[PDB]
Protein backbone atom coordinates (compact mmCIF):
# COMPACT_ATOMS: atom_id res chain seq x y z
CA UNK A 1 0.00 0.00 0.00
CA UNK A 2 2.18 3.06 -1.57
CA UNK A 3 5.21 1.38 0.44
CA UNK A 4 3.16 1.37 3.66
CA UNK A 5 3.58 5.05 4.38
CA UNK A 6 5.28 4.10 7.87
CA UNK A 7 7.95 1.58 6.63
CA UNK A 8 8.98 5.12 4.83
CA UNK A 9 8.97 7.05 7.68
CA UNK A 10 10.94 4.58 9.35
CA UNK A 11 13.54 3.90 7.35
CA UNK A 12 12.71 0.36 7.06
CA UNK A 13 11.78 0.66 2.95
CA UNK A 14 12.95 3.85 0.51
CA UNK A 15 14.91 6.44 -0.03
CA UNK A 16 18.77 5.59 1.06
CA UNK A 17 20.46 7.96 3.84
CA UNK A 18 22.53 10.05 1.74
CA UNK A 19 18.95 10.76 0.09
CA UNK A 20 16.02 11.71 2.39
CA UNK A 21 18.72 14.04 4.33
CA UNK A 22 19.23 17.27 3.46
CA UNK A 23 21.90 17.71 0.73
CA UNK A 24 24.16 19.97 2.74
CA UNK A 25 24.30 17.58 5.97
CA UNK A 26 25.54 14.45 4.35
CA UNK A 27 27.67 17.40 2.57
CA UNK A 28 28.83 18.03 5.74
CA UNK A 29 29.23 14.25 7.44
CA UNK A 30 31.16 14.27 4.08
CA UNK A 31 33.59 16.49 4.62
CA UNK A 32 34.54 16.20 8.70
CA UNK A 33 34.61 12.30 7.70
CA UNK A 34 38.05 11.55 8.97
CA UNK A 35 37.15 13.29 12.55
CA UNK A 36 33.91 13.07 14.23
CA UNK A 37 31.74 11.14 11.97
CA UNK A 38 28.21 11.27 11.22
CA UNK A 39 27.71 7.97 8.88
CA UNK A 40 26.35 5.17 12.24
CA UNK A 41 23.57 7.43 13.36
CA UNK A 42 21.11 7.69 10.05
CA UNK A 43 19.81 4.27 8.73
CA UNK A 44 19.07 3.44 5.07
CA UNK A 45 16.82 0.50 3.84
CA UNK A 46 18.39 -2.60 2.16
CA UNK A 47 15.37 -3.60 0.59
CA UNK A 48 15.34 -7.42 -1.63
CA UNK B 1 -16.14 13.76 -11.27
CA UNK B 2 -15.90 12.36 -14.86
CA UNK B 3 -13.65 9.92 -14.46
CA UNK B 4 -15.34 8.47 -11.02
CA UNK B 5 -18.81 7.55 -13.36
CA UNK B 6 -16.66 5.53 -15.19
CA UNK B 7 -14.76 4.04 -12.43
CA UNK B 8 -18.84 2.77 -11.30
CA UNK B 9 -19.05 1.17 -14.58
CA UNK B 10 -15.97 -0.77 -14.47
CA UNK B 11 -16.91 -2.20 -10.78
CA UNK B 12 -19.72 -3.19 -11.62
CA UNK B 13 -19.28 -4.84 -15.25
CA UNK B 14 -15.65 -6.37 -13.97
CA UNK B 15 -17.98 -7.66 -11.01
CA UNK B 16 -21.12 -8.69 -13.10
CA UNK B 17 -19.16 -10.43 -15.83
CA UNK B 18 -17.18 -12.61 -12.84
CA UNK B 19 -20.88 -13.42 -11.64
CA UNK B 20 -22.23 -14.57 -14.91
CA UNK B 21 -18.95 -16.33 -15.87
CA UNK B 22 -16.19 -16.40 -13.53
CA UNK B 23 -13.22 -16.27 -15.89
CA UNK B 24 -9.88 -14.77 -15.52
CA UNK B 25 -9.39 -11.16 -14.77
CA UNK B 26 -7.79 -10.17 -17.60
CA UNK B 27 -10.92 -11.82 -19.52
CA UNK B 28 -12.89 -9.65 -17.12
CA UNK B 29 -11.27 -6.53 -17.77
CA UNK B 30 -11.44 -7.03 -21.80
CA UNK B 31 -14.96 -7.51 -21.78
CA UNK B 32 -15.19 -4.60 -19.83
CA UNK B 33 -13.66 -2.18 -22.32
CA UNK B 34 -15.08 -3.62 -25.10
CA UNK B 35 -18.76 -1.86 -23.78
CA UNK B 36 -17.92 1.28 -22.71
CA UNK B 37 -19.73 4.31 -24.74
CA UNK B 38 -17.16 5.39 -28.04
CA UNK B 39 -17.37 9.18 -26.72
CA UNK B 40 -16.62 8.24 -22.90
CA UNK B 41 -13.72 5.51 -23.97
CA UNK B 42 -12.35 7.94 -26.21
CA UNK B 43 -12.19 10.72 -23.40
CA UNK B 44 -10.53 8.92 -20.95
CA UNK B 45 -8.49 6.32 -22.69
CA UNK B 46 -5.34 6.86 -20.93
CA UNK B 47 -7.45 6.74 -17.36
CA UNK B 48 -8.91 3.89 -18.38
CA UNK B 49 -5.58 1.56 -19.46
CA UNK B 50 -4.20 2.97 -15.58
CA UNK B 51 -7.34 2.22 -14.23
CA UNK B 52 -7.18 -1.69 -15.79
CA UNK B 53 -3.44 -2.08 -14.67
CA UNK B 54 -3.75 -0.99 -10.80
CA UNK B 55 -7.27 -3.40 -10.69
CA UNK B 56 -5.61 -6.39 -12.13
CA UNK B 57 -2.61 -5.91 -10.10
CA UNK B 58 -4.77 -5.14 -7.18
CA UNK B 59 -6.62 -8.92 -7.84
CA UNK B 60 -3.20 -10.38 -8.42
CA UNK B 61 -2.20 -9.50 -4.58
CA UNK B 62 -5.27 -10.41 -3.18
CA UNK B 63 -8.65 -11.25 -4.50
CA UNK B 64 -10.43 -11.26 -1.31
CA UNK B 65 -9.64 -7.60 -0.89
CA UNK B 66 -10.61 -7.14 -4.29
CA UNK B 67 -14.09 -8.33 -4.32
CA UNK B 68 -14.36 -6.11 -1.29
CA UNK B 69 -13.06 -3.31 -2.88
CA UNK B 70 -15.58 -3.99 -6.03
CA UNK B 71 -18.35 -4.52 -3.47
CA UNK B 72 -17.58 -1.56 -1.93
CA UNK B 73 -19.25 1.44 -3.69
CA UNK B 74 -17.88 3.78 -1.42
CA UNK B 75 -14.37 2.48 -2.13
CA UNK B 76 -11.91 5.72 -3.62
CA UNK B 77 -8.30 5.07 -5.13
CA UNK B 78 -6.23 4.95 -2.86
CA UNK B 79 -2.98 7.13 -2.83
CA UNK B 80 -0.27 5.36 -4.72
CA UNK B 81 -2.46 4.89 -7.59
CA UNK B 82 -1.63 8.09 -8.49
CA UNK B 83 1.88 7.99 -8.12
CA UNK C 1 46.14 -58.27 14.04
CA UNK C 2 44.22 -58.27 17.21
CA UNK C 3 41.76 -55.56 16.88
CA UNK C 4 38.41 -56.20 17.78
CA UNK C 5 35.08 -55.50 15.20
CA UNK C 6 33.75 -51.95 15.89
CA UNK C 7 30.71 -49.84 15.29
CA UNK C 8 31.61 -45.96 14.10
CA UNK C 9 29.11 -43.73 15.73
CA UNK C 10 29.57 -39.85 15.21
CA UNK C 11 28.57 -36.01 16.22
CA UNK C 12 29.73 -32.80 15.75
CA UNK C 13 29.82 -30.06 17.89
CA UNK C 14 28.79 -26.54 18.13
CA UNK C 15 28.90 -23.30 19.73
CA UNK C 16 28.31 -19.47 20.15
CA UNK C 17 26.54 -20.50 16.72
CA UNK C 18 22.79 -19.79 17.37
CA UNK C 19 20.73 -21.85 14.78
CA UNK C 20 18.86 -19.38 12.00
CA UNK C 21 16.42 -20.11 9.46
CA UNK C 22 16.47 -16.95 6.90
CA UNK C 23 12.74 -16.15 5.68
CA UNK C 24 13.99 -15.49 2.45
CA UNK C 25 13.05 -17.60 -0.32
CA UNK C 26 16.47 -19.42 -1.06
CA UNK C 27 18.06 -18.92 2.16
CA UNK C 28 19.88 -16.06 0.70
CA UNK C 29 20.58 -12.47 2.00
CA UNK C 30 20.08 -10.45 -0.66
CA UNK C 31 18.40 -7.66 1.63
CA UNK C 32 17.46 -6.78 4.66
CA UNK C 33 13.64 -6.81 4.33
CA UNK C 34 13.34 -10.41 2.78
CA UNK C 35 11.85 -11.39 -0.41
CA UNK C 36 9.25 -12.94 1.69
CA UNK C 37 8.50 -9.92 3.88
CA UNK C 38 7.49 -7.70 1.06
CA UNK C 39 5.00 -10.62 -0.13
CA UNK C 40 3.53 -11.00 3.12
CA UNK C 41 2.79 -7.26 2.75
CA UNK C 42 1.51 -7.34 -0.45
CA UNK C 43 -1.09 -10.19 0.95
CA UNK C 44 -2.20 -8.34 3.59
CA UNK C 45 -3.62 -11.27 5.55
CA UNK C 46 -3.14 -13.37 8.77
CA UNK C 47 -1.62 -16.63 9.57
CA UNK C 48 -0.78 -18.51 12.70
CA UNK C 49 2.26 -20.56 12.97
CA UNK C 50 2.93 -23.91 14.67
CA UNK D 1 4.20 -3.50 -27.31
CA UNK D 2 7.34 -2.95 -27.52
CA UNK D 3 8.54 -1.87 -23.70
CA UNK D 4 12.23 -2.67 -23.06
CA UNK D 5 13.00 -4.14 -19.57
CA UNK D 6 16.25 -3.47 -17.32
CA UNK D 7 17.23 -5.38 -14.97
CA UNK D 8 16.40 -5.43 -11.03
CA UNK D 9 19.43 -5.38 -9.32
CA UNK D 10 19.18 -5.36 -4.97
CA UNK D 11 18.41 -2.35 -4.13
CA UNK D 12 20.29 -0.30 -1.54
CA UNK D 13 17.80 2.35 -0.91
CA UNK D 14 15.88 4.23 -4.08
CA UNK D 15 19.27 3.28 -6.03
CA UNK D 16 19.16 -0.57 -7.67
CA UNK D 17 22.82 -0.69 -6.56
CA UNK D 18 24.15 -2.07 -9.76
CA UNK D 19 28.00 -2.52 -8.60
CA UNK D 20 31.46 -2.28 -10.95
CA UNK D 21 32.82 -4.23 -13.70
CA UNK D 22 34.07 -7.02 -11.97
CA UNK D 23 33.88 -9.50 -15.05
CA UNK D 24 37.78 -10.54 -14.53
CA UNK D 25 38.86 -14.12 -14.89
CA UNK D 26 42.49 -14.01 -14.44
CA UNK D 27 43.90 -16.23 -12.24
CA UNK D 28 47.35 -17.34 -14.32
CA UNK D 29 49.91 -18.80 -11.49
CA UNK D 30 52.76 -16.90 -12.48
CA UNK E 1 30.38 22.54 -0.01
CA UNK E 2 31.02 23.20 3.74
CA UNK E 3 35.49 22.77 3.42
CA UNK E 4 36.28 22.48 6.60
CA UNK E 5 37.92 19.30 6.08
CA UNK E 6 41.81 18.37 6.07
CA UNK E 7 43.47 19.07 2.98
CA UNK E 8 46.06 17.38 0.45
CA UNK E 9 47.94 20.54 -0.38
CA UNK E 10 45.02 21.73 -2.30
CA UNK E 11 41.89 20.03 -3.41
CA UNK E 12 40.22 19.22 0.14
CA UNK E 13 40.53 15.50 1.17
CA UNK E 14 37.60 13.09 0.20
CA UNK E 15 34.75 12.10 0.89
CA UNK E 16 32.15 9.89 -0.79
CA UNK E 17 28.64 11.18 -1.14
CA UNK E 18 27.16 7.63 -0.74
CA UNK E 19 28.64 6.57 2.93
CA UNK E 20 25.92 7.33 5.41
CA UNK E 21 24.70 3.51 7.53
CA UNK E 22 23.15 0.38 7.64
CA UNK E 23 23.34 -3.28 9.25
CA UNK E 24 21.89 -5.94 11.11
CA UNK E 25 21.97 -9.17 12.31
CA UNK E 26 20.89 -11.27 9.21
CA UNK F 1 -13.71 -16.53 -3.97
CA UNK F 2 -15.62 -17.33 -7.21
CA UNK F 3 -13.04 -17.01 -10.05
CA UNK F 4 -11.06 -19.89 -8.25
CA UNK F 5 -13.90 -22.25 -7.56
CA UNK F 6 -14.66 -22.20 -11.58
CA UNK F 7 -11.36 -22.44 -13.04
CA UNK F 8 -11.18 -25.58 -10.76
CA UNK F 9 -14.52 -26.79 -10.67
CA UNK F 10 -15.83 -26.71 -7.33
CA UNK F 11 -18.64 -25.58 -8.93
CA UNK F 12 -19.77 -23.34 -11.93
CA UNK F 13 -20.45 -25.78 -14.92
CA UNK F 14 -20.62 -29.65 -15.30
CA UNK F 15 -18.03 -31.54 -17.97
CA UNK F 16 -21.47 -31.87 -20.52
CA UNK F 17 -21.06 -27.85 -20.44
CA UNK F 18 -17.49 -26.40 -20.31
CA UNK F 19 -15.87 -29.19 -22.16
CA UNK F 20 -15.84 -27.91 -25.88
CA UNK F 21 -18.66 -29.26 -27.93
CA UNK F 22 -16.46 -31.14 -30.89
CA UNK F 23 -14.90 -33.15 -27.78
CA UNK F 24 -18.58 -34.00 -26.37
CA UNK F 25 -19.40 -35.65 -29.54
CA UNK F 26 -16.33 -37.76 -29.33
CA UNK F 27 -17.11 -38.94 -26.13
CA UNK F 28 -20.78 -39.96 -26.30
CA UNK F 29 -20.33 -41.63 -29.78
CA UNK F 30 -17.12 -44.08 -28.47
CA UNK F 31 -18.23 -44.31 -25.14
CA UNK F 32 -19.10 -48.15 -25.48
CA UNK F 33 -15.17 -49.23 -26.19
CA UNK F 34 -12.71 -45.79 -25.10
CA UNK F 35 -14.47 -44.19 -22.32
CA UNK F 36 -13.89 -40.47 -21.10
CA UNK F 37 -16.13 -39.99 -18.87
CA UNK F 38 -14.29 -40.15 -15.43
CA UNK F 39 -11.61 -37.62 -16.81
CA UNK F 40 -13.77 -34.54 -16.51
CA UNK F 41 -15.63 -33.27 -13.13
CA UNK F 42 -18.81 -32.08 -12.53
CA UNK F 43 -20.11 -29.46 -9.94
CA UNK F 44 -22.97 -30.72 -7.69
CA UNK F 45 -24.13 -27.93 -5.79
CA UNK F 46 -26.38 -27.71 -2.69
CA UNK G 1 -19.00 -36.16 -38.04
CA UNK G 2 -17.91 -38.26 -35.16
CA UNK G 3 -21.27 -40.73 -35.65
CA UNK G 4 -18.79 -42.81 -37.81
CA UNK G 5 -17.34 -44.19 -34.58
CA UNK G 6 -19.74 -45.30 -32.67
CA UNK G 7 -21.31 -48.81 -33.09
CA UNK G 8 -24.64 -49.40 -35.35
CA UNK G 9 -27.91 -50.74 -33.88
CA UNK G 10 -29.61 -50.95 -36.81
CA UNK G 11 -29.64 -47.86 -39.51
CA UNK G 12 -28.60 -45.78 -36.36
CA UNK G 13 -25.78 -44.92 -34.28
CA UNK G 14 -25.60 -46.24 -30.71
CA UNK G 15 -25.15 -42.66 -28.93
CA UNK G 16 -26.73 -40.58 -26.14
CA UNK G 17 -26.81 -40.76 -22.86
CA UNK G 18 -25.22 -37.55 -21.62
CA UNK G 19 -23.55 -39.03 -18.43
CA UNK G 20 -19.72 -37.77 -19.12
CA UNK G 21 -20.18 -36.78 -15.87
CA UNK G 22 -17.64 -37.39 -12.34
CA UNK G 23 -19.08 -36.64 -8.78
CA UNK G 24 -17.05 -39.02 -6.48
CA UNK G 25 -16.19 -38.11 -2.51
CA UNK G 26 -16.50 -39.51 0.78
CA UNK G 27 -19.29 -36.96 1.40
Amino acid sequence: PSMMPQWAYMHIAGQDASEYLSPGLVQFARATDTYFSLGNKFRNPTVA
Amino acid sequence: AEEERILRYVQQSVGLFLMQEGATPSAALDMTARNMEPSMYAANRPFINKLMDYLHRAAAMNTDYFTNAILNPHWLPPPGFYT
Amino acid sequence: QTAVPSVTQKKFLCDRVMWRIPFSSNFMSMGALTDLGQNMLYANSAHALD
Amino acid sequence: EDINFASLAPRHGTRPFMGTWNEIGTSQLN
